[PDB]
């Protein structure tokens, strides 16, 4: 039961200072090497930087991309690994990752962390409820959608009746255009379904600190 | 450092389809692994020192090479194999993966299932105007939209987004989303998104007149 979990992302600007952590579970943390890692969006995976084992003074090694501005520590009392981020800039944007290595292999990665650089401000969501003007043209089937507009930075959260109507659902990578974002999400489900039951858009964006619900509502009668 | 080049970057085979993807070392590195990536989250260890799979990975899979040439096999192409799959060398500083193989499923073509929607009036009220059309559960994933207003093709204005392959049904889908002022909204009265999909060769037509909703 190896765990590993980054936190700490967020949005920054470029030239700022930001501390990534990564708290670690099912291991004996101190015995294991350390690293970071980390994804553009669209991008290949990079290895960034390792910290060794208290015992070797091999100490820690970096990327030449980081190398200089970014420093691995460690805290085996917490079983937790560090990333202090210095003189940020654009391409330092990315899911961070730590993982755990066993001679060659890094074996166990945690789920990410986001960290974005960016000079864009920070920009609640307008969230808009699309209601049919038909059923699909098989039967049968209506899709409803959501229109989630003018945000910035990512992620949004999008579900539908919180979550439990996940079948049938699209949601669409967001798109970047004049630094906000908008994405839109479809539902299908059967016309007997819908309107007699209700749906409802939830849009969480955490940046701004905002939740949005929008219920679905029928044209007419 | 070891530059790592991987082959083809993206492919497609059927299910119980043989595929096997290279990874190609800019000199000689004694052993290779490779990561499983679904969906842009936490990579999964796959196989690790060239030839070993990690636990719980399928018999259908299987590493090899040496040197400067890797390899990975799926013996029988199935849907829970669609990933990216990136190799990568843990032997010398700096620690390098290669670009990636996105591996796809073929299955049979589909049509997609297309819907209009009108601007909101809660955006209406906003002073914008989007209209959005969905191009849902269709395959192979080359499609065209078009948009028409009162008869006249429009192209400025209009921004498209495109799922990754559905873990259910192995379709992709479309959002194409045309933004006007509610002014030249407000000029017009109907709205139209076209799609030509291999399907067929009539497009698919869904349309509304803002002055009946």
């Amino acid at each position: 039961q190896v765990q590993l979990v980054e936190t700490g992302g967020g949005l920054v600007r470029p030239g700022n200072s930001l501390k990534l952590s990564c708290v670690t579970s099912g291991f004996t943390f101190s015995n294991y090497r350390m690293h970071w890692l980390r994804q553009p969006p669209g991008k290949r995976l990079e290895w960034i930087a390792v910290i060794t084992v208290k015992s070797d003074i091999y100490g820690a090694n970096y990327a030449e991309s980081v190398k200089g501005r970014f420093t691995i520590s460690r805290d085996d009392s917490k079983s937790s690994v560090y990333l202090q981020m210095s003189r940020l800039r654009e391409e330092d944007t990315a899911t961070y990752y730590c993982s755990r290595s066993r001679g060659r292999t890094l074996d166990y990665w945690g789920q990410g962390t986001s960290v974005t650089v960016s000079s864009a401000k920070t920009t609640a969501p307008s969230v808009y409820p699309l209601a049919p003007v038909c059923g699909d043209t098989t039967g049968s089937s209506v899709t409803l959608g959501c229109l989630v507009k003018g945000y910035f930075p990512e992620p949004v959260t999008l579900t539908w009746n919180s979550g439990s109507l996940s079948s049938g659902v699209h949601t669409f990578p967001a798109v970047l255009q004049s630094d906000l974002y908008t994405l839109s999400s479809s539902v299908t489900v059967t016309s007997s379904t819908w309107p007699s039951q209700s749906i409802t858009c939830n849009v969480a964006h955490p940046a701004s600190s905002t939740k949005v619900d929008k219920k679905i509502e029928p044209r007419g009668p | 450092e070891e530059v790592l080049t991987q082959s083809p970057a993206i492919m497609s085979a059927s299910p119980g389809e043989k595929v096997t993807m290279t990874c190609s070392v800019s000199s000689s590195v004694n052993y290779m692994h490779w990561y499983q990536q679904k969906s842009s989250t936490s990579p999964k260890l796959w196989i690790y020192d060239t030839s070993n799979l990690a636990s719980g990975v399928p018999g259908r899979f299987s590493g090899s090479g040496s040197g400067i040439s890797y390899s990975l096999t799926i013996s029988s192409m199935e849907a829970e194999d669609v990933a990216t799959y990136y190799c990568f060398q843990g032997s010398g500083y700096p620690l390098t993966f290669g670009g990636g193989t996105k591996l796809e499923i073929k299955r049979a073509d589909a049509a997609p299932t297309v819907s209009i929607f009108p601007p909101s009036s809660e955006q209406l009220t906003s002073g914008g105007a989007s209209v959005v059309c969905f191009l849902n559960n269709f395959y192979p994933k080359d499609i065209n939209v078009k948009w028409k207003i009162d008869g006249s093709e429009r192209q400025n204005g209009v921004l498209n987004s495109w799922t990754d392959q559905d873990s259910k049904d192995s379709t992709y889908s479309m959002s194409s989303t045309l933004t006007l002022t509610k002014d030249e909204y407000e000029r017009h009265n109907s709205y139209t998104c076209e799609a030509t999909h291999k399907t067929s060769t009539s497009p698919i037509v869904k349309s509304f007149n803002r002055n009946e909703c």
